[PDB]
RNA sequence: GUAUGAGUAGCGAAAGACAGGUGAGAAUCCUGUCCACCGUAUGACUAAGGUUUCCUGGGGAAGGCUCGUCCGCCCAGGGUUAGUCGGGACCUAAGCCGAGGCCGAUAGGCGUAGGCGAUGGACAACAGGUUGAUAUUCCUGUACCAGUUGUUUUUGUUUGAGCAAUGGAGGGACGCAGUAGGCUAAGGAAUGCAUGCGAUUGGAAGUGCAUGUCCAAGCAAUGAGUCUUGAGUAGAGUUAAAUGCUUUACUCUUUAAGGACAAGUUGUGACGGGGAGCGAAAUAGUAGCGAAGUUCCUGACGUCACACUGCCAAGAAAAGCUUCUAGUGAGAAAACAACUGCCCGUACCGUAAACCGACACAGGUAGUCGAGGAGAGUAUCCUAAGGUGAGCGAGCGAACUCUCGUUAAGGAACUCGGCAAAAUGACCCCGUAACUUCGGGAGAAGGGGUGCUGACUUCGGUCAGCCGCAGUGAAUAGGCCCAAGCGACUGUUUAUCAAAAACACAGGUCUCUGCAAAAUCGUAAGAUGAAGUAUAGGGGCUGACGCCUGCCCGGUGCUGGA
């Protein structure tokens, strides 16, 4: 039947976005960890 | 700066038949509205009005070495003329 | 009065509903509408707090009157009509001025009265005194707690409350529910008991129709698993084995009383005697 | 990294054959002919989603469940045009952010004013042609919206010019169900057209075959029809004003008159375009040239239009818009002419080989259109426009497993259990029990007719005759009865071993709670209960309906006591 991972522009943009990530105190923290590793796509 | 919107002419099969309506294609460099470049194509080559058209491009791939890459954007000019022709091509 | 529909299919056999034999028209003010939201219980947080809330028919809100303070302007009264959010219906009223609002609907009123609300109006269905000067023996409602506030006591269909006698501070009511206290004698009230009176003699007959009005269904206690209620659990039907009867949470529900021991009212209150 | 299993299992539903091309090489590529499959879809358009897969010319190392000159693959070049279409430079719903602010060990939580937010509101373009690919975008013709200049017609910013609020208002402005009426579309059958006359017995035809059988927006005229009572008088009021608006009290008015709305129709638009066919000079059916536009029948939940009647479960907000005054405040209307109009999306696939499932997968995917014969019908059988022949085959015709067809005599002897199969099944007509909550059981049971030809048809059908073993001749299309337990019923339940006697359920009963109500989320502010107020709101047990519901307060809780 139906499987998961219906995709969408608007909500993998309004869940997983920047500006959502860095509109926290967590999101931060979420983001400067992925900048510590060296990683190239800090956030989609 | 309003010299430097046109880039170049596109010359191409298609491009080549509107010169035959007195149409011509130019690559305009991106961020200009229509009048800008009527404007610049009435000060650099004493023509006139019939208004422009304008268009926007994707990038593509390639594949070299393993080495995926894209191209650049563009802006395509179709402009037309009403009473003078552009011997400069 | 009530119809009975004839018992056709199952689920209609014994169901009851009013006539709607005095409701006038059905098109309602148009300055006189708010909107609303079926909260579903849910708070800002975003939880149940109620239990069986939500899910049915649409509702707009009418903005009743409730203090009645203009007075020496008599006001007509123009059509009754029907509400979905009280369970009793509201009359229209016209002032002289040229200014509109609502009512609630004594049992009795009818179209084409002239009603006032003074200090010294008369004691007639309809009008809205102040506390002081409502002779004792009667019967009336909408009765205030603050002054200025509006009505906050009495003010369901088919309900009454008398006026035992006056003091020099406050006045002494029979309330509903058969308990006396007593309320400041600057609050505001009309005369006469509300309206509808058999709205308590309607058998709803389906579980579609209880679902209309937003109810929801309610599993018994004994059913649920222990990790989700005191009672539940026991293989096989089971009898309460724990003692005193509990709510979801503690609280046994046969027999406990729940005032707040330190509340700023026993002054006030004279023989608590129905709850 | 390489063995064994082993050259084994598999090659992922559906019909192909021949001739000629092409080429080192051919069942698998191209062309032709016949055949065959779907056709409320295997057909046409769109929203997501994918992200160059689109087109032109080359290639065959790897992918393609085999082959491959071929490809959604590799290489090279090239394609996506907007004042009018969808969105922005307009309005707001759920929700979110929230200057000040109220709380909180830090972090932070919550919220006013103000904002953001289409799934909704409101708003100016139509027909045909053009390419290898784009087309309400390019081209032709005919329009529309809002502005700017130039010659082309009324002056105290008081406002008798004009304009004109962030204020006063009107409006925008809203459910479900059921039939009835009016148009156009679509469909069907005979008129007009151009063409040719059968090589199998027969046939120049009122009555013979094949084939086509028309056209906008805008503008002008009208209009099936639909909705609505209207006028004066003395008053209140509308934070200041109002000639605008509400409203009271009274006198006339009612099939009327006035107002508001309206699908559509006729001309024009149009010497334009389209069209069966005819059709070159060559690489072209190409360039080019073309008939006629009738009558009658059936006729839309598409449209008038949520228009009307009925019901209760009582059915969004704001801007755009129209007015009135307060009002800063030369002299703006309308001639016509000529000009200006910003950014973003536009290729392609889109019941699929291009999306979601690791796959070129027997699964899933919201919306519009969706034809003919019978036929109630989007059902079923064959078919139109249109598309497909599915990515391994050639042989033989054993056991055995799967999917189907038929059977003598017996007809539940099988079996845990008639599980599975068999049997009934459409329309019309006659007729139909116990029982009952009087509504039902009831399509109870059990029976009869159906084809074709002619005559009469009052109208439906009736008579006469003909043939077969069989006449809704194929596909679609209830097996029934007699008793018991459980559960009242329609519903809901363990995605992926249980769909019930389980839960829900309408009714019953006890109990709490007087409003800053009890109750719940949170440390608190704040919230829900509720814009509710005991005929209301939460908690516990029982579960339609009928008749009923006995004894015990010593023990344990609860309430009252001093």
């Amino acid at each position: 039947m139906k499987r998961t991972y219906q995709p969408n522009k608007r909500k993998r943009q309004k869940v997983h976005g920047f500006r959502k990530r860095m509109s926290t105190k967590n999101g931060r923290r979420v983001l400067a960890s992925r900048r510590r590793k060296g990683r190239k796509v800090i956030s989609a | 700066e309003l010299l430097d919107v046109i880039k170049r002419p596109v010359i191409t099969e298609k491009s080549m038949l509107a010169m035959d309506e007195k149409k011509y294609t130019f690559e305009v460099d991106t961020r200009a509205n229509k009048t800008l470049v009527k404007q610049a194509v009435e000060s650099a080559f004493d023509v006139k009005v019939a208004n422009v058209n304008i268009l926007n491009v994707r990038p593509k791939f390639k594949r070299m070495g393993k080495y995926a890459g894209y191209t650049k954007k563009r802006r395509k000019a179709i402009v037309t003329l009403t009473e003078d022709s552009k011997e400069i091509q | 009065a009530i119809k009975k529909y004839k018992p056709t299919t199952n689920g209609r056999r014994n169901m009851t509903s009013s006539d709607f034999a005095e409701i006038t028209t059905s098109t309602p003010e148009k300055s006189l509408l708010q909107p609303l939201k079926n909260n579903a219980g849910r708070n800002n947080n975003g939880r149940i707090t109620v239990r069986h809330q939500g899910g049915g028919h649409k509702r707009q809100y009418r903005v009743i009157d409730f203090k009645r303070n203009k007075d020496n302007v008599a006001a007509v009264v123009k059509t009754i009509e029907y509400d979905p959010n009280r369970s009793a219906n509201i009359a229209l009223v016209h002032y002289e001025d040229g200014v509109k609002a609502y009512i609630l609907a004594p049992k009795g009123l009818e179209v084409g009265m002239r009603l006032v609300s003074g200090p010294e109006a008369d004691i007639k269905v309809g009008n809205a005194l102040p506390l002081e000067n409502i002779p004792v023996g009667t019967v009336i409602h909408n009765i205030e707690m603050k002054p200025g506030k509006g009505g906050q006591l009495i003010r369901s269909a088919g309900t009454s409350a008398q006026v035992l006698g006056k003091e020099g501070k406050y006045v002494l009511i029979r309330l509903n529910s058969g308990e006396v206290r007593m309320i400041l004698a600057t609050c505001r009230a009309t005369i006469g008991s509300v309206g509808n009176e058999q709205h308590e003699l309607i058998n709803i007959g389906k579980a579609g129709r209880s679902r209309w009005m937003r109810k929801r269904p309610t599993v018994r206690g004994s059913v649920m698993n222990p990790n989700d209620h005191p009672h539940g659990g026991g293989e096989g039907k089971t009898p309460i084995g724990r003692k005193a009867p509990v709510s979801p949470w503690g609280q046994p529900a046969i027999g406990y009383k729940t005032r707040n021991k330190k509340a700023k009212s026993d002054k006030l209150i004279v023989r608590r005697r129905t709850k």
